[PDB]
């Protein structure tokens, strides 16, 4: 979940 | 040191 | 891609000469 | 205190360069070194030899700066690379070596003496071969050996030269 | 078009007042004054 | 310097016969005398003009202050 | 900084070569001697000679 | 999920 959020921000 | 840290953070953000 | 030492040499030569 | 972005960036770049030398990063060295340009340069000399992509030029430039004025650290290195690299025309290098010695009177003279010795070895085998001739090359080789002997003077080395002459 | 030819590298580079009398491309202290477009009358004799 | 235009003695155009003379000596492998005859030089004045020409211009041109090396 | 003979001609300046003169200083019957390599001034060098680059 | 929603928006 946390990893997915980081990708969206990028 | 603080400046360096900031720079690092920025770099990380860019990478992301 | 990379200038290489060539760039360093050029810089040094220019400094010998006035640089601004 | 420390610069905002500039001082920290330089320190970090230097640290990264050290890491690159620890682990070969032909690519890291190429970009890290470029960033670093913004004395010293042994690592730069080291990266060219360690990672190639013909590493002789940068050392020559470094040797050329700051000449006017134990002995010089930039230089005694540049000379060694030359002979090893040779191992284009050599005579020229020998000439350069003499020039340096003239300007500055570990002694460089020893290095110069060693350089001629390499030429003699090449001369020794070429002369030994039949393809059958009596004077020319043999006399030249003898003269070279005497010249080499004089420089060293002003045991293992001498022994080697002798063996070499005999074979020729 | 103002011109000055370098004696060594033969590079055509002109320089104005308050400038070093030397070629930019290489460190040479001699400069040849180039020939510009100007009428020179002559008798074919 | 270059091949003179016209023979000093009579005035017969000689300037167009220099490069052609070397071609008759190189490619055709003829002697000096026969080469001059084929160019149309029968008077000894016109004969010596090309025969005796040095062409120092080719030596002079090798010094060019407008091109590097 | 190698200098050719030709530059001197254009420049109208002496094609002077640099001289190296080192001394021997002995005092008190040469107990201690110091040798210093010093400029000996400039002297003209013949063209197409050993000193010359050509 | 929230992030995804935001992206969609
Ligand atoms: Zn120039
Ligand atoms: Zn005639």
């Amino acid at each position: 979940a946390a990893a997915a959020a980081a990708a969206a921000a990028a | 040191a603080a400046a360096a840290a900031a720079a690092a953070a920025a770099a990380a953000a860019a990478a992301a | 891609m990379t200038i290489d030492q060539k760039i360093a040499r050029r810089k040094l030569y220019k400094i010998f000469p006035l640089d601004r | 205190e420390v610069r905002n972005y500039r001082t920290r960036h330089i320190v970090t770049l230097t640290d990264l360069l050290h890491l690159n030398v620890s682990r070969h990063n032909w690519s890291l060295a190429y970009k890290i070194f470029a960033t670093l340009i913004r004395s010293l340069w042994g690592i730069g000399v080291e990266i060219l030899d360690n990672l190639s992509n013909g590493l002789d030029f940068l050392q020559w430039m470094c040797q050329i700066y700051s000449s006017k004025s134990h002995t010089a650290k930039f230089a005694i290195t540049y000379l060694w690379s030359s002979l090893i690299n040779c191992q284009t025309e050599n005579d020229l290098l020998q000439e350069l070596i003499d020039k340096i010695s003239e300007w500055v009177l570990a002694e460089v003279w020893f290095i110069y003496a060693s350089c001629h010795l390499l030429k003699a070895d090449t001369l020794s085998r070429q002369f030994v071969n039949d393809n059958d001739i009596k004077i020319n090359q043999v006399i030249k080789h003898i003269h070279y050996v005497r010249t080499f002997l004089k420089i060293c003077l002003d045991r293992l080395i001498e022994n080697q030269l002798k063996s070499f002459e005999s074979r020729l | 078009t103002l011109k000055y030819i370098c004696a060594e590298c033969s590079s055509k580079l002109s320089l104005s007042r308050t400038d070093a009398v030397r070629c930019k491309d290489c460190g040479h202290r001699i400069l040849l004054k180039a020939r510009t477009k100007r009428l020179v009358q002559f008798e074919a004799r | 310097m270059i091949v003179p235009v016209r023979c000093f003695s009579c005035g017969k155009v000689v300037g167009d016969k220099w490069e052609s003379y070397l071609n008759l000596l190189q490619e055709d492998e003829l002697d000096e005398g026969t080469a001059l005859s084929r160019l149309g030089l029968k008077r000894y004045c016109c004969r010596r003009m090309i025969l005796t020409h040095v062409d120092l211009i080719e030596k002079f041109l090798r010094y060019n202050p407008l091109e590097k090396r | 900084r190698k200098v050719y003979p030709s530059e001197s001609r254009q420049r109208l300046t002496s094609y002077r070569g640099k001289l190296l003169l080192k001394l021997k200083w002995s005092v008190n019957n040469g107990e201690e001697n110091l040798f210093e390599v010093r400029d000996c001034g400039g002297l003209p060098v013949m063209l197409q000679s050993n000193r010359c680059h050509l």
